[PDB]
């Protein structure tokens, strides 16, 4: 339990800024 | 397509294309100065392609081409320009008065006769025409 | 240089035309070929059987059945029936038999030797032709005695009775015995099979008649052929045990050679080309003429002849237009081909402690002075002798 929530507090500020970027990203994607 | 006419024609042009690429390394005729006749060729031989990547709006989303920008009319007894379990949706349309069989309920959602509009014309309208009783 | 150049840039580039317009015949190009090729194919090896198990084809009798000597373990005797014909079939070769019931469906591939493999090594002198000069009126006789009975029947013809049966190349080192006998097998393009005398004399016994029956029995099947016997001293000078030496060892091996040669068994227009150092070791009997025919002689280099055996070694290394040669015709003389080799090698030796990686005349003058010496050094001194 310890050693997966420590890599996912390093992970965390990295994966939810991208996400809104990816989000935009792939709506725009999908059409075509 | 029917598999067995492109097999023919598939040997056809591959047996060239590969023999083309055999004349292109071989080069004698850097020097010359030939005015002289008999050859005048480059004494090589090559070949290349390009083609565009486009074709418009392949399909809406990800799923099938369903409603699309651009309208048009089809008429009545077409199925080489067909209705479609694609097309409920299409449907209605901003529907024109010059259309005389236009809606006047609802959709008939995948086929059948849809109601045509209080007539006071037929000049859209074509006369009948089955070809029942010519099969036999 | 530029005279040469483009000829050999067109005879490359000739050569690469010639791959690729293979690689278009293989993949697209077909017409007798086909789909149907491939079909005829795929319903023979399924008839056939896969795995195909092997045999050798000793003999096939004309009834529809052959003796295979299966490669497994234990023989069978099978018929000849599916995908071959008797005539089709060659004796001393690999067969292709059903798996499930032996029967020989065919010769496609073909057996070679274990042995002539080893003993196999492959024709072409080092140093061309008319630059094994030096001795020039020699080099011509080997042309004359093994390559020509071969090359040339018009002469023998004519002239009738038994042809030739090898050549002896005797005396020196130095004065190229091995580079003649693998010119005219060059030449020729017989099969050139090399056993050196030592494998004649190993630690089991009788190794050496085996070997050299085994050997010319093998280059009769593969006629037209040369086999050379590099260096035979090593009969007398050579033991592993007492068996090894002695009386024994030495007639078996040299009573095998002249029941070969000329005897019943005989040997076909197949040479036998001999190098020996020594005929102190060899007898008056593989001396003998008719199965050895000419003998040639090689004498120790003469003034004017050790310039022109000196040129060859200098042609291996770099070419010298700044060598003295009368130095060297001075200082010794009547010394083998193998003294010209080490006053080449010793030049060589100095130039490589420097790192000079040239010779010149200067390396070849300093090494000379202390060769001359060491030439008399070689055999014994004592302590003041």
């Amino acid at each position: 339990m310890v050693v997966v929530y420590l890599a996912s507090l390093i992970r965390s500020v990295v994966a939810l800024h991208n996400l809104i970027n990816n989000k935009i990203a792939n709506r725009d994607a999908e059409k075509k | 397509e029917v598999p067995k006419e492109k097999e023919k024609e598939k040997v056809s042009t591959a047996v060239l294309s590969i023999t083309a690429k055999a004349k292109k390394k071989e080069k004698e005729k850097e020097k010359k100065e030939e005015e002289k006749m008999e050859v005048d060729e480059a004494e090589k031989k090559e070949e290349k392609e390009k083609k565009k990547e486009p074709e418009p709006n392949f399909q809406l989303l990800d799923n099938p081409a369903r409603v699309m920008p651009a309208q048009l009319k089809v008429l009545s007894m077409t199925e080489t320009c067909r209705y479609q379990p694609f097309k409920p949706l299409s449907i209605g349309g901003i529907i024109i008065l010059k259309d005389t069989s236009e809606d006047i309920e609802e959709l008939v959602e995948p086929v059948a006769a849809h109601g045509p509009k209080i007539e006071e014309e037929e000049q859209e309208p074509e006369p009948p025409e089955p070809f029942e009783y010519i099969d036999d | 240089t530029q005279c040469r150049l483009k000829l050999l840039k067109l005879e490359r580039i000739k050569d690469y035309l010639l791959m690729e317009e293979e690689f278009i015949r293989n993949q697209e190009q077909m017409k007798p070929l086909e789909e149907k090729q491939e079909e005829e194919r795929s319903k023979v090896d399924d008839l056939r059987g896969t795995p195909m198990s092997v045999g050798t084809l000793e003999e096939i009798i004309d009834d529809n059945h052959a003796i295979v000597s299966t490669s497994v373990g234990s023989e069978h005797y099978v018929s000849i029936l599916s995908f071959v014909d008797k005539d089709l079939l060659e004796p001393g070769c690999s067969v292709l038999l059903n798996h499930k019931v032996h029967a020989v469906i065919g010769v496609l591939m073909d057996d070679t030797d274990p042995l002539v493999t080893v003993m196999k090594v492959e024709k072409a002198p080092q140093e061309t032709y008319a630059d094994i000069g030096g001795l020039d009126n020699q080099i011509q006789e080997i042309k004359e005695s093994v390559e020509l009975p071969l090359t040339h029947p018009e002469y023998y013809e004519e002239m009738g009775i038994k042809p030739p049966k090898g050549v002896i190349l005797y005396g020196p080192p130095g004065t190229g015995k091995t580079l003649l006998a693998k010119a005219v097998a060059n030449q020729t393009s017989a099969t050139f099979l090399r056993v050196v005398g030592s494998e004649l004399i190993q630690k089991y016994l009788g190794d050496g008649p085996k070997l050299v029956r085994e050997l010319f029995r093998v280059a009769e099947e593969h006629a037209p052929s040369i086999v050379f016997i590099d260096e035979i001293d090593a009969i007398g000078t050579k033991r592993y045990d007492s068996n090894s030496g002695g009386e024994r060892e030495i007639q078996r091996t040299m009573l095998e050679l002249l029941n070969q040669l000329d005897g019943f068994d005989s040997r076909g227009d197949v040479k036998v080309i001999m190098a020996t150092n020594r005929i102190e070791t060899l007898d008056p009997a593989l001396i003998r003429p008719g199965r050895i025919d000419r003998k040639i002689e090689f004498p120790l280099p003469d003034e004017k002849t050790k310039k022109r055996i000196f040129q060859i070694h200098t042609s291996r290394m770099t070419l010298a237009d700044d060598v003295t040669l009368d130095d060297l015709i001075m200082a010794k003389d009547d010394l083998s081909g193998a003294d010209i080799k080490a006053i080449c090698t010793e030049a060589g030796l100095m130039a490589l402690r420097e790192r000079r990686m040239k010779v010149t005349n200067e390396d070849f003058k300093k090494s000379k002075e202390n060769v001359l010496y060491k030439k008399q050094e070689g055999t014994p001194e004592g302590l003041y002798l």
